[PDB]
Parts: structure tokens; C-alpha cells; sequence
């Protein structure tokens, strides 16, 4: 695996957008945990 | 009409995964017979996201309930003077619990089960239906769906309670869509039972004058 | 502290304090301190914009580059007004930065001006005392110790002229911008304003 | 005994003369019902918003806008703010303000024997002064703004017009502009 | 509210029942003197006066409109 | 988690209730892991 | 007749103890928690949000910049990517292990051991280790803290309002002039 | 203030198995304090088998 600092970088830069508009408020509600349905079926444990 | 109702799922250990049986809806579980669906879809919810944050304020009244009984007995117990106050209790039980309770659904109704009901009776899925924070003030919306939402409350504070016809009836029987009673009935019926508590929970004697004496 | 003994009473208002409304009379004394640091403040602010002003309306810029690739003569090019829009954003959010420190620093000191403190007796090395800050010790007013060769009476007669000025100066950098906005309310300022 | 703006009645005794603004004017007696420091208050709290919501609205019908704001009347101001988004903003600072400033002094006031009176926050950060007169100046500004706000929104809506609210603007409050040659008829 | 009518029925009411209603036995209609009722009750009688006046005005109004008038 | 605490979590009911959660569990666990064993 | 010192208008309630047993004291309390609540318990809480929220912080601003080399998510998705994965199940499992014995010792403070709120004796450096630094930096870490929960909460409510990596602005915030003083039009 | 804390934990008070005479006694890491439970003689033969 990498072993980060041996076999690869040690803190390696974010990818990042340079700036942008603001998200509609639906697009962030609908991914949500809390208030999204789709969301609130995946905010489940796993095993 | 064709979904088995059904809001309970046994796990996979001794056999008993058969139990989850074809309840329709691509959904394998156990169908249940206690009508919360027929009542969440009356009440107006659309989505599992309510549901969930329902749950969820309930187990906050849940946490402040076990803390008011804590409070109320190793904090601050009231004396019996205080039990003994049926007058007021009466009062309160009858204008501020059942009237205020019966004003507030029927406050609910008019305003989110209305809406919602009569668009998916019309044939709007669920997907499309406005949200009930955007219906509660979207006052053009409310005027397309019942007409008479145009007119404001003037048609309430002046008596020209006829103007409401249309979302506050006495229509009776059931509705032909969903073979049930009518949700603008309902809510007419909760307002005149608001009404009608109020007015009955300023019998009792209390600090002032006025009021009868149970005794 | 209280009117009576502060400065700022005028020839031209006939040795008397002006206050044609009852402002001093119906306020308390901490009120006073207040107004008189908030008049000086106003009045040295506005020395330096009428200053800064009027030099961006005679087009005087500095040699050299504000930005890289923005001249301080493109800047200027368009009047005193439009060029603080023109200015890049990251140059003002250094001054307001530094602006926002040196105020910080001159309201943390103790003796307030409200609380037992001179109003108008702005605290020289403000950025002194602070524990987690350093900064070279050069007093915000007088770094080269102008005052030092000038007398009690001479300071004194140096204040006065400070306010003077402060009102006036005051007065001219409204004039300035509501020429500008307005055109014709303030005479004397040609299209270059 | 008789009180002072009715000659005709006795005044309550709960209102004395010690709290700033009393005039002896109480016809119903509500001072024995309803709490002195309580009804204080909320008279107190009511004039604050009276006075700044007249001024806010004689300002923005004027003219005066914040950038970006939308360019209406002050009687389409509300509905234009709801739509455009930005006005539970300014409900934030109102809900921080009466949630930990009025419920916890409401209480104390009902409760604790020890309160500072109603309205009294202690808010003079400029130091002006709470003096009698001070307070008195107070309550006359805010009863006359309680009055002047309530005149500005019910004519306002009736005639939908300018910044004097009456349906012929300022001749209405000067008559002798109208034309003065029926008076000058029968003289 | 908007008629003259409904503004006359319900303060026709309100002055019925504050002139008619009795509070442990003391009336105005029963030679109970107003400043008796004021002393004993004060502003609780106007208050219970008219919060019954609005809901017999109400029901009166109501029924005229019904009936056919207001 | 004083001793009173640690008395009463001892005391004859919770410990059933505490046991017998284990031991169904345990067989719970025997039967997902070994399950439908009609034999030895 | 003792005043709050954040609240003037109001008097001190009764239940945050004599004035100054903790260091912060200026006397915040208009809902009355401490009637409610034991003030242990509550300060207890106060300190382990403080922790948290600067730790929080810090996280979200470096995550923004730099990742470690396995964890190729941005900031906002990190949390359900590296559940995914199994890093948050190991972060519970640790600061669990750590949280019942913190839990421990909330119940022995509360019956009667002796420990202070938040003094769990972390201090391998020997920052504080001189009583008279002691409470100054007490009240310098619940600063921090206090400042670093509205810090955190600005960074999350921004960062998914706008969209943007570090400065949880807009762009017209960060691209155009916010000390604009040519008059402006109806959008930024 | 803890009067006899935990070695291991300061901010612990001192198990039954830190005041106690068998080796590695001188720790007092025991956040559970099953010492006081477990009988400290059954339990160190456990640990060491
Ligand atoms: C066992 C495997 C292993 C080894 C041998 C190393 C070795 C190294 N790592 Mg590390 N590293 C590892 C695992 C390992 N890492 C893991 C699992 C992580 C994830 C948390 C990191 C995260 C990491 C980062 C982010 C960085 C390094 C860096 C480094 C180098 C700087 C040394 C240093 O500053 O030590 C300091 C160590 C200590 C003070 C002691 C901490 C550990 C003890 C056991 C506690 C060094 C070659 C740096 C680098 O890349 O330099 C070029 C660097 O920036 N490592
Ligand atoms: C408007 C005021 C008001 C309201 C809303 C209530 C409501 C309630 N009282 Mg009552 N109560 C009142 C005034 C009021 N009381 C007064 C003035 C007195 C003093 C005379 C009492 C004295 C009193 C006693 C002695 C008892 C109650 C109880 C109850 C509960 C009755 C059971 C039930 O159906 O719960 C319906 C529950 C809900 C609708 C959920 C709402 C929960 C909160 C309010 C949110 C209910 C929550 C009983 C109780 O303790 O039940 C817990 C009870 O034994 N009350
Ligand atoms: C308790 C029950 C109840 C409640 C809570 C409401 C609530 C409402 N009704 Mg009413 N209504 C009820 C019973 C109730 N109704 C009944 C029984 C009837 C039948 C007679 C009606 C018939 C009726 C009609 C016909 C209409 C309403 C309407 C309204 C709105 C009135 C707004 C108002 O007066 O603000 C009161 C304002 C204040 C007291 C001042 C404070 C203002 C605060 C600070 C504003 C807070 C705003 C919020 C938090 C943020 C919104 C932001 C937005 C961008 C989403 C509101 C949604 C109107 C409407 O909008 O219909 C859709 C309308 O036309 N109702
Ligand atoms: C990255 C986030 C961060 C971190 C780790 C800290 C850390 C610290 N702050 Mg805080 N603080 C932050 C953000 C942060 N702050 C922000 C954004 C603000 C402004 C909104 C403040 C405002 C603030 C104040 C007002 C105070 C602190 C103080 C402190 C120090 C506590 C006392 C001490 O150790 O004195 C001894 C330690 C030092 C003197 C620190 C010197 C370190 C220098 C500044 C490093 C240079 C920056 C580096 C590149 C990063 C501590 C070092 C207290 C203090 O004493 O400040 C010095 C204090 O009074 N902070
Ligand atoms: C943004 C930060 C800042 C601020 C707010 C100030 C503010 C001030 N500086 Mg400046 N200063 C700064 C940065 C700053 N300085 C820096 C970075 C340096 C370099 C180290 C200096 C070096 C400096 C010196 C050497 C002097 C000042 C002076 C002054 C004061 C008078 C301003 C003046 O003469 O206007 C500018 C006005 C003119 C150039 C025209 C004056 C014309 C008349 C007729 C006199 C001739 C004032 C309090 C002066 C002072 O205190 O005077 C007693 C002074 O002597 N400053
Ligand atoms: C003096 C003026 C006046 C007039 C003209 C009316 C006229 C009317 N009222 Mg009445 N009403 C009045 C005063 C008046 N009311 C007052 C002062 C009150 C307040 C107490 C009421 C309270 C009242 C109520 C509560 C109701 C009416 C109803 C009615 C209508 C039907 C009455 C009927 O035949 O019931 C016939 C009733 C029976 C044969 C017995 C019913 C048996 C019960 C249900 C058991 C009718 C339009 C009813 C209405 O509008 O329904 C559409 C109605 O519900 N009124
Ligand atoms: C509230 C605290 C908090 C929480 C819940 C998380 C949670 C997370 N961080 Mg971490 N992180 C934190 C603080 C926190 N961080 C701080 C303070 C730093 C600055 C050193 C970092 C720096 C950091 C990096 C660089 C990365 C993460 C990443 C992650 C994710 C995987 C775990 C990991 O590798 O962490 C690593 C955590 C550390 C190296 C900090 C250990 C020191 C702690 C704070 C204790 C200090 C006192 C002893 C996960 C969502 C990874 C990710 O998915 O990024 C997209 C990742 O690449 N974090
Ligand atoms: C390098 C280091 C150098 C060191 C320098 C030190 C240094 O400068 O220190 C700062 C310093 C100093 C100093 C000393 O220390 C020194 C050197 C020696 C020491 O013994 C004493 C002191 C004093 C401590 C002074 C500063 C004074 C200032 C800035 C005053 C600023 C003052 C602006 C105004 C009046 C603006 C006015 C605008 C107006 C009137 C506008 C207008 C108009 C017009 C159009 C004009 C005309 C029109 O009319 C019509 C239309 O009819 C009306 C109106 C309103 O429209
Ligand atoms: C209040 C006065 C003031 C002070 C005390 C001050 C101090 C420092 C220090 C501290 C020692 C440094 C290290 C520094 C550095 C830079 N300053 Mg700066 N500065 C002040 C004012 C302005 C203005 C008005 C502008 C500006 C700028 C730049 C640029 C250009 C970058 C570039 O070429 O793009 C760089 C690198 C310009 C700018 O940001 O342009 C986009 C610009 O317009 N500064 N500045
Ligand atoms: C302080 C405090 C508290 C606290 C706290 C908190 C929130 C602490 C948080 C600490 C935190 C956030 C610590 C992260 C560590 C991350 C590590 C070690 C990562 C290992 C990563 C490894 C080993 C590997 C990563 C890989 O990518 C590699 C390199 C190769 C790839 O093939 C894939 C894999 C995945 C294998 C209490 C307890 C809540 C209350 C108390 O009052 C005060």
C-alpha cells in the first residue's frame, strides 16, 4: 500500500474548483442525510 | 389500492426471514393493520424525511417528558392546593388543551392537508407536490387550489365566513377518490370543535369574579 | 470632560460654545468625552481624505505600479471617485485590515476616553503592552517627535487649530462627494471632481 | 383622588406618580389586573418599535435604499424583501435579542422581588443619561410614534400614495392651499 | 366591520349582555349600581361582557346573513 | 456507578434480564454461524 | 444585590455559584440552565465542546488545502467517503474507548472525587504547570473554544452554501469589490 | 483535587489494585475498576497464564 511518507508523498495538495455560484438550496437538501429520502436510507450503519 | 401497508422487517436467523412476504412496492416485510399509513397520508406526509424528523422530535418530547416527571418531584412538587385547583384544571383541560389543540389541526389542516390531499386526489405524485413550508405562505398557490384563500382574513374578522365555503364545508358521506370522510370537513369540524371548547373552558372560577363553582 | 473646560470654543462662534441645540446640556459628561473623540476623529479623517482627494482630482499619482499590470496613472485616469473602485480588492482589504487593527488597538487602551482618558488623545504606539503582538515601537502620531520642541501653551494653541481645521475639513470632503454625486450642488469643482 | 387627564373618576392607586409618563390616565383600571412594570414594558417595548419602524418606513418611501435592495414603496417593502429572500436575516438578531434579553428579564420582572424596572436594559453605551426627563421624553416620543405608525400603515394601504398618506398630499393638512376662493367668496 | 347593520348587531349585543349579565347575583338589570359592579369586578366585567356579546353578536349575525338581511 | 447503582444492576431481575439477553444471544449467534444443525 | 456583569438588567442567578468559582464568569445565563443542569456537568460539557470544535476547525481548513495520499476526497464528502472505506469506524471506536473512561470520570466528579470539570491532567508540555498561568490560560482555552464552535459552524454553513474551497465566500465576494463605492445595481 | 488518584490516570481515583503488593501494582490502570470485583490474587494468575 502506500505508506504515506516512505512510498509516496506525505500530505499531498486538495483538488479544488476556483470559485463558482452558490448551489440551489435543493440541490444540497436533496443529497442531504437529514432531509432527503435517498439520504436519510443511506445514513444507515453498515456491516 | 394494491401495496399491502406494511412498516416491520424480521432478520434472516432461524427461517423466520419468510415472515417478510410480498407486501407489494418491491418491499419484503411484514404487512401491517394499524391504518399509520391512511393516517400519515391524511395528516400530509410525502416523504420518509418527515417521518424521520418527526421521529426524531418525538424522542426529544420523550427525553422531556422523563425530565419534566424528574423535575416535578425531586426539584419542585407542587403542594396540594395546587392539585386541588379542579376549577382552573377544568378551565385550562377545556379552552387551553382541547380547544387550542383542536384549533391548531384544524390551523394544520387548512393549510398542509388540504392542499396535499386534493392535488394527489387530482393526480399529482407525491415527487411533484409542493412542499407544505412553501404552501403555508405561498398565498397565490393556496388561491389557485381553493379560491376563496384570496380574500384573506378579512372575510374571517368581518362575519363573512360564507366567503370560505369552498376549504371549510358540510358536504358529508365520503369522498368518491378515496372512499373517506372529507378533509375539508375535517377541518370545518375541528374549527367548530376548537370553537366550541374555548367557549365551554370559561365556566370555571379562577382568580377573578367571574366563573361557577363546581361545589 | 465637560464643556466648559474643553477646547474647541472659536473666534468664530464669539468665544462661546457652540451648541446651538441643547446637546451638551441634556447629555452627561461620558457622553461629551465621546462626542469630542468622535469629532476628532471625524475631523482628521476627513483632513486626510480632503487631502487624498484632491490630489486624485489634480491627477498627482505615485511612479511605479499599484498591481502588476496596474498602474497607479490607470487607476487615476478616471477621476478621485472611480479609482477606489479601480484600486484591486486585495490592496483595500490591507487598509481596512490595518485600519481595523489600529482602531482596535487605540479603543483596548485602558484610560478611555470615556472611562478617565483624554478625548482626542489618540494612544501613541498602540501596538504596545499587547501580549502575543510585537511591532517596532513608532508612535502613531508624531514618529519623529515633532512635538517634543513645542510648549504647553504652543500645544494647546496647536489643538485648537487641529479642530479648526478638522471641521473644515470635514466640510470639504462632503462637499467633494455630494458634487460629485449631485452635480451643481458644490460650485467650484470642475468636471475633474 | 380625581385623576388629572379625567377630572371625572378617581385615578388607580397603582400608578402614583413616580413612574416617568404618568398622567393619571386609566379609565379601565387595568394597573390592578395587569402588572405596572409588566405593562411598562411592553409600553416601552412598543414605542422602541414604533419610533424605528416610523422612521424605516418615512425613509425608504422617501428613498433611501440599501444596495441591492428592491426599489419600492415602504407598503410593497415586505413583500418585496419575503420574495428577493433576505428578511428572516433581520428576525435573527430580533429572535437572539428578545429570546435572551425579554423572556429571562419577563421573568424576572414577574418574579424577583429585586428587578431593575420595565424597560430598563441599562443600554446607554454613549452614557446620555437615564434622567426623568430623559425617560419622560422617552415615553411622549414613543406613544406619539405608537400613534404616528398605526396612522402611516391605515393610510398608506387606503390611498397606495406618497409620504404624506392622505389622497390630495399635503392639502389636505393645509387646506388654504386648496384654493382659498370659496372662503374669499363668503367674506 | 364593513356594514352599519352588523356593526349594530353586534353592539346592540355587547350593550344586551353587559346590561343583562349577572355575576354571582349582581346585575345591572337587578338594580346593582355601576359603580358597584365596577368596585366588585372591574375591568373583568367589561371583559366578560363583551367576549359573550361577540359570541351571541356572532351567532346573530350570522343567522341575519343566513336568513337573508345582512 | 455508585456501589447503590452497582447493588441494584445487581439485584435479581436486571441480572435475569442481563443473563438470559446473553445466553439468547449467544444462541442467536450459534445459529447464524452454524445454522439449521438438525444433527451432530 | 449582585448583577449579571454580561446582563446588567438581570440579577445573578443563584445557581452559577458565588462569582468567579469559574473562570468566565460574567454572569451569561438568561435561560437558567444551571437550575436545570449541575454546573459541573454543564462545564464538563462546555470544555469537551470547546476541544472538539477547535480540533474541528482546524481539521475542516487543513482538509480544504491538503489530504494524505489514500484519502482523495474534498472536505464535505470526506465523512461518507471514508465511512465507506472504514477510517470513521476506527475514529469511534478510539475516541469511544477514550469517552468511556472520560465518562468514567464525569461520574466520579459528579458524586463526589474531587476532579474539577475539565481537568483530565493532560499536560505532558508543562503548559500551566505554574498555579498563577493556571487559570489564565483556563479562560484563554474556553475563549478559544467559544470562539472556535462559531468558527466551525460558519466554516460547514458556508462551505455547503457556496461551494467554494477555503474562504467559504462568494464569488462575487471573492472576485468583485466588497469596498465598492460606485453605486450599485440589483445583483452583487 | 482527587486525593488518591490513579497512577495511570490522574484524573481517576486510585483503584483497589494500586494499593496492593504484586508486581506492576505501582500503575493503577484499571478505568473499570474490576479489581474491586474480581478478586486481585485469581485475577493476576489469570494475566499471567
Ligand atoms: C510505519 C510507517 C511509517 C514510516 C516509517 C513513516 C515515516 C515518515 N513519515 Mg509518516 N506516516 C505514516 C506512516 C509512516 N511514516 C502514516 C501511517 C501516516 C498517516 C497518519 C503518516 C503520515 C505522514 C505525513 C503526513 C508525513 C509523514 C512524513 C514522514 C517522514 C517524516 C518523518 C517525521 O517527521 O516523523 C515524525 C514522527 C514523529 C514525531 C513520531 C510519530 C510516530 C510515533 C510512533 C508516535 C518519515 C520518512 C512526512 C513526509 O512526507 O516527509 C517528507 C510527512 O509530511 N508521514
Ligand atoms: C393550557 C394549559 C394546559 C395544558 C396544555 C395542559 C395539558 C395537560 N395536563 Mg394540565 N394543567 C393545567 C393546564 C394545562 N394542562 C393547569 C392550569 C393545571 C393546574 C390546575 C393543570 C394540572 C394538571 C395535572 C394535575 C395533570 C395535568 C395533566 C395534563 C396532561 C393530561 C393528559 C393528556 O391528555 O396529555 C396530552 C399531552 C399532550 C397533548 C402533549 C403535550 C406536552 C407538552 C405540553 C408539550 C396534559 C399534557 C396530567 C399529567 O400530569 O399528565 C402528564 C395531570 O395529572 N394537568
Ligand atoms: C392556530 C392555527 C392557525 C395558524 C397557525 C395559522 C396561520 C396562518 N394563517 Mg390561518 N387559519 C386558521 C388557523 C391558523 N392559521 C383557521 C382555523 C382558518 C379558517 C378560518 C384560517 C384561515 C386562513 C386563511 C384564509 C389564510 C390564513 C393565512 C394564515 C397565515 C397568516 C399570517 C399572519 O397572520 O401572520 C401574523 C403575523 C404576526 C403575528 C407578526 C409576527 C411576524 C413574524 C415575526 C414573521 C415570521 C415569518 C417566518 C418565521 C419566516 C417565513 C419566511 C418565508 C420566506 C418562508 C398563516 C400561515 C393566510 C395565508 O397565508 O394563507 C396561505 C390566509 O390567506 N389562514
Ligand atoms: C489555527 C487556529 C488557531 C490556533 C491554533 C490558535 C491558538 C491560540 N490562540 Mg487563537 N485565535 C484564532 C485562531 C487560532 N488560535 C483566530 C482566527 C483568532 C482571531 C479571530 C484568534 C484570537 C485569539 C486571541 C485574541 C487570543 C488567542 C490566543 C491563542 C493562544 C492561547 C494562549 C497561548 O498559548 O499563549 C502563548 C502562545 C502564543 C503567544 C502564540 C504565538 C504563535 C504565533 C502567533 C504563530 C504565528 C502563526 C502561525 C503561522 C500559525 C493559542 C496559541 C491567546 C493568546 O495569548 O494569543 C497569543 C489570545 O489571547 N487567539
Ligand atoms: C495606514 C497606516 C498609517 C496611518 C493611519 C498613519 C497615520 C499617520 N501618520 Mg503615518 N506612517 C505609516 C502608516 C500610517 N500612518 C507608515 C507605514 C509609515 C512608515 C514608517 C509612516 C510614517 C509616518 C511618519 C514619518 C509620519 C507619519 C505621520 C502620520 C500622522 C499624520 C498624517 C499626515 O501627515 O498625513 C499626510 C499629510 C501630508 C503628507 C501633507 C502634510 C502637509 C502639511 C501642510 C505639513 C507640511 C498620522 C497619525 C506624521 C506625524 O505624525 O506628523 C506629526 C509623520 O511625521 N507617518
Ligand atoms: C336572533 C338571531 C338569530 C337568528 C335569526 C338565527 C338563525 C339561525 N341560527 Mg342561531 N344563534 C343565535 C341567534 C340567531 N340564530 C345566537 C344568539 C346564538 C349564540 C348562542 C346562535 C347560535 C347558533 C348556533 C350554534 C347555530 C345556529 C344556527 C342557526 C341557523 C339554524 C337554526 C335552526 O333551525 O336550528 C335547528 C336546530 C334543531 C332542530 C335542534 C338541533 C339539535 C342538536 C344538534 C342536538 C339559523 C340560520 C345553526 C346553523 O347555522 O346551522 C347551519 C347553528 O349551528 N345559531
Ligand atoms: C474534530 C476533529 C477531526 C475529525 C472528526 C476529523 C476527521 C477526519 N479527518 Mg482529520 N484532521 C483534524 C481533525 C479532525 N479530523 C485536524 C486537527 C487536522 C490537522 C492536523 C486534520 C487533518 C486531516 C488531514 C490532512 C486529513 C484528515 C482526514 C480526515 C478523515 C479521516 C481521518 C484522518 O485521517 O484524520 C487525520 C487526522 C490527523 C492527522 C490529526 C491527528 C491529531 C488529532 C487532532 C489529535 C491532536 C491532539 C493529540 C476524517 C473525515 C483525511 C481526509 O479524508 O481528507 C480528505 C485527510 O487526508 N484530517
Ligand atoms: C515624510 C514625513 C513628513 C511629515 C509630515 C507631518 C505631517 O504632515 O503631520 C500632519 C500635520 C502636521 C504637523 C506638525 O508636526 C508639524 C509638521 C510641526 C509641529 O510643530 C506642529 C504640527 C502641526 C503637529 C498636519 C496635517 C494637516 C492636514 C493633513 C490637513 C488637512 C486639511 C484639509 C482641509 C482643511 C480640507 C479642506 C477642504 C475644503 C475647504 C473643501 C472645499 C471647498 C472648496 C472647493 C475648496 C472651495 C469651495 O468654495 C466655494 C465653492 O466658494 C467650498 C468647498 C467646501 O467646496
Ligand atoms: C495601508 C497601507 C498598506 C500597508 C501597511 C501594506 C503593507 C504590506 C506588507 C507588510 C509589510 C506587505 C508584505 C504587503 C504586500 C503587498 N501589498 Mg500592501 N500594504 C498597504 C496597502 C496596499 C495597497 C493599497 C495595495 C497593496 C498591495 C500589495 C501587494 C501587491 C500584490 C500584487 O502585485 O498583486 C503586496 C505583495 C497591492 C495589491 O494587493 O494589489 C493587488 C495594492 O493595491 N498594499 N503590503
Ligand atoms: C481531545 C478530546 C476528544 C476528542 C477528539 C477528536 C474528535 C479526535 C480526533 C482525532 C483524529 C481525527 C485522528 C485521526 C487519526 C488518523 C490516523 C491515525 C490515520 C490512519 C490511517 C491509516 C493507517 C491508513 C490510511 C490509508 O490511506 C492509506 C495510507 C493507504 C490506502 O491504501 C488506504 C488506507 C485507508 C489504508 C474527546 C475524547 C471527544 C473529548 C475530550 O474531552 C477531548
Amino acid at each position: 500500500m502506500t505508506i504515506p511518507g516512505l512510498n509516496a508523498p506525505g500530505l499531498v495538495p486538495a483538488t479544488k474548483k476556483p470559485a463558482g455560484a452558490k448551489p440551489s438550496f435543493e440541490s444540497y437538501r436533496d443529497t442531504s442525510h437529514f432531509w432527503s429520502s435517498q439520504g436519510i436510507m443511506d445514513s444507515v450503519p453498515k456491516v | 389500492t394494491s401495496i399491502k401497508p406494511s412498516a416491520q422487517v424480521v432478520w434472516p436467523v432461524v427461517g423466520q426471514e419468510i415472515l417478510n412476504g410480498d407486501v407489494g412496492g418491491g418491499f419484503s416485510g411484514v404487512q401491517i393493520t394499524s391504518g399509520v399509513f391512511q393516517m400519515w397520508r391524511a395528516s400530509g406526509i410525502t416523504n420518509e424525511t418527515e417521518l424521520y424528523w418527526t421521529a426524531m422530535g418525538g424522542l426529544m418530547m420523550s427525553a422531556l417528558m422523563v425530565f419534566a416527571g424528574w423535575f416535578h418531584y425531586h426539584k419542585a412538587a407542587p403542594k396540594l392546593e395546587w392539585f386541588q385547583n379542579v376549577e382552573s384544571m377544568m378551565n385550562h383541560h377545556l379552552a387551553g388543551l382541547l380547544g387550542l389543540g383542536c384549533l391548531s389541526w384544524s390551523g394544520h389542516q387548512i393549510h398542509i392537508s388540504l392542499p396535499i390531499n386534493k392535488l394527489l386526489d387530482a393526480g399529482v405524485a407525491p415527487q411533484e407536490i409542493p412542499l407544505p413550508h412553501e404552501l403555508l405562505f405561498n398565498q397565490d398557490l393556496m388561491a389557485q387550489l381553493y379560491p376563496s384563500f384570496k380574500k384573506g382574513l378579512l372575510p374571517f374578522f368581518t362575519l363573512n365566513w360564507g366567503e370560505y365555503s369552498d376549504f371549510l364545508t358540510f358536504k358529508g358521506g365520503l369522498n368518491p377518490i378515496t372512499g373517506s370522510l372529507w378533509l375539508s370537513d375535517t377541518a370545518h369540524h375541528h374549527l367548530a370543535l376548537a370553537v366550541l371548547f374555548i367557549f365551554a373552558g370559561h365556566m370555571y372560577r379562577t382568580n377573578w369574579g367571574i366563573g361557577h363553582s363546581m361545589k | 470632560a465637560l464643556v466648559d473646560s474643553m477646547e474647541g470654543v472659536g473666534e468664530e462662534t464669539g468665544g462661546q460654545i457652540w451648541d446651538p441645540l441643547g446637546i451638551s446640556e441634556a447629555v452627561s459628561d461620558e457622553a461629551v468625552m465621546w462626542f469630542r473623540a468622535s469629532e476628532l476623529k471625524h475631523g482628521r479623517v476627513a483632513m486626510l481624505a480632503s487631502v487624498g482627494y484632491l490630489v486624485g482630482a489634480a491627477k498627482i499619482s505615485f511612479p511605479g505600479e499599484l498591481a502588476k499590470g496596474v498602474t497607479f496613472a490607470s487607476v487615476a485616469a478616471n477621476g478621485p471617485y472611480q479609482a477606489w473602485d479601480a484600486v484591486p480588492q486585495a490592496g483595500k482589504l490591507q487598509i481596512l485590515s490595518i485600519i481595523l487593527a489600529l482602531e482596535w488597538a487605540t479603543e483596548a487602551k485602558k484610560p478611555h476616553y470615556m472611562r478617565g482618558g483624554v478625548p482626542g488623545k489618540i494612544e501613541q504606539l498602540p501596538f504596545d503592552g499587547i501580549q502575543g503582538l510585537w511591532a517596532p515601537k513608532i508612535k502613531f502620531w508624531d514618529p519623529l517627535n515633532f512635538t517634543g520642541a513645542l510648549s504647553a501653551e504652543q500645544k494647546a494653541r496647536k489643538r485648537k487649530a487641529e479642530l479648526k481645521n478638522g471641521r473644515l475639513a470635514m466640510i470639504g470632503i462632503i462637499s467633494f462627494i455630494t458634487g460629485h454625486n449631485l452635480p451643481g450642488s458644490v460650485p467650484a469643482l470642475d468636471s475633474s471632481f | 383622588a380625581k385623576s388629572k387627564a379625567i377630572p371625572f373618576l378617581d385615578a388607580p392607586p397603582a400608578l402614583d406618580g413616580t413612574m416617568a409618563g404618568d398622567k393619571g390616565f386609566d379609565p379601565l383600571l387595568l394597573s390592578n389586573v395587569v402588572p405596572i412594570q409588566w405593562a411598562r414594558e411592553a409600553e416601552l417595548k412598543h414605542a422602541r418599535i414604533c419610533m424605528l419602524a416610523v422612521v424605516g418606513w418615512v425613509t425608504v418611501d422617501l428613498g433611501f435604499t440599501v444596495p441591492y435592495a428592491p426599489q419600492v414603496s415602504s407598503l410593497a417593502a415586505h413583500d418585496a424583501a419575503v420574495d428577493k429572500g433576505v428578511f428572516l436575516g433581520l428576525l435573527i438578531p430580533i429572535a437572539l435579542v428578545e429570546v435572551l434579553a425579554g423572556i429571562p428579564k419577563c421573568f424576572q420582572i414577574m418574579n424577583e422581588p429585586d428587578a431593575s424596572p420595565g424597560g430598563d436594559y441599562k443600554f446607554d453605551p454613549l452614557g446620555i443619561g437615564a434622567s426623568a426627563e430623559m425617560q419622560e421624553k422617552e415615553i411622549s416620543n414613543g406613544r406619539l410614534a405608537m400613534l404616528a405608525f398605526s396612522g402611516i400603515v391605515t393610510q398608506a394601504a387606503l390611498t397606495q400614495g406618497p409620504f404624506p398618506y392622505t389622497y390630495n398630499g399635503v392639502e389636505d393638512l393645509v387646506p388654504p392651499m386648496q384654493s382659498v376662493q370659496g372662503a374669499l367668496s363668503i367674506l | 366591520q364593513f356594514n352599519p347593520a352588523k356593526a349594530f348587531i353586534m353592539m346592540f349585543s355587547n350593550i344586551l349582555i353587559i346590561c343583562t349579565m349577572s355575576i354571582q347575583g349582581k346585575s345591572l338589570a337587578r338594580g346593582t349600581p355601576h359603580d358597584e359592579m365596577v368596585e366588585s369586578f372591574g375591568i373583568t366585567w367589561l371583559l366578560a361582557g363583551t367576549s359573550l356579546g361577540h359570541i351571541v353578536g356572532a351567532g346573530a349575525i350570522l343567522g341575519c346573513t343566513a336568513a337573508g338581511f345582512l | 456507578m455508585s456501589k447503590d447503582l452497582l447493588k441494584y444492576l445487581s439485584t435479581a431481575p436486571v441480572l435475569l434480564t442481563a443473563w438470559m439477553s446473553l445466553t439468547a444471544g449467544m444462541i442467536i449467534e450459534i445459529q447464524r454461524f452454524f445454522p439449521d444443525s438438525l444433527s451432530f | 444585590v449582585v448583577y449579571s456583569e454580561a446582563l446588567p438588567f438581570l440579577v445573578r442567578r443563584e445557581s452559577l455559584g458565588p462569582v468567579g468559582a469559574l473562570v468566565g464568569d460574567v454572569g451569561f445565563d438568561p435561560l437558567g440552565f444551571t437550575e436545570i443542569l449541575p454546573l459541573a456537568w454543564l462545564r464538563e460539557a462546555e470544555i469537551k465542546h470547546c476541544r472538539t470544535a477547535m480540533l474541528a476547525t482546524f481539521g475542516f481548513a487543513f482538509t480544504d488545502f491538503w489530504h494524505f495520499p489514500g484519502f482523495d476526497y474534498t472536505t464535505l464528502e470526506a465523512h461518507d467517503a471514508v465511512i465507506a472505506q472504514g477510517g470513521m469506524s476506527q475514529l469511534l471506536l478510539w475516541i469511544g474507548l477514550l469517552e468511556v473512561f472520560s465518562a468514567i470520570s464525569i461520574d466520579q466528579m459528579l458524586r463526589g472525587s474531587g476532579r474539577e470539570p475539565g481537568d483530565y491532567g493532560f499536560d505532558p508540555l508543562g503548559f500551566a504547570s505554574d498555579p498563577a498561568k493556571k487559570a489564565d490560560l483556563q479562560m484563554k482555552e474556553l475563549a478559544n473554544g467559544r470562539l472556535a464552535m462559531f468558527a466551525f459552524g460558519g466554516f460547514v454553513t458556508q462551505s455547503v452554501l457556496t461551494g467554494n474551497t477555503f474562504p467559504y465566500l462568494f464569488d462575487y465576494q471573492t472576485a468583485g469589490d466588497i469596498v465598492a463605492i460606485a453605486a450599485q445595481g440589483a445583483s452583487p | 483535587a482527587i486525593s488518591k488518584p490513579s497512577n495511570a490516570m490522574p484524573f481517576l481515583t486510585a483503584p483497589p489494585c494500586q494499593s496492593s503488593k504484586l508486581p506492576g501494582a505501582e500503575t493503577g490502570f484499571d478505568p473499570l475498576y474490576l479489581s474491586e470485583f474480581i478478586d486481585i490474587k485469581w485475577a493476576r494468575e489469570a494475566e499471567l497464564k
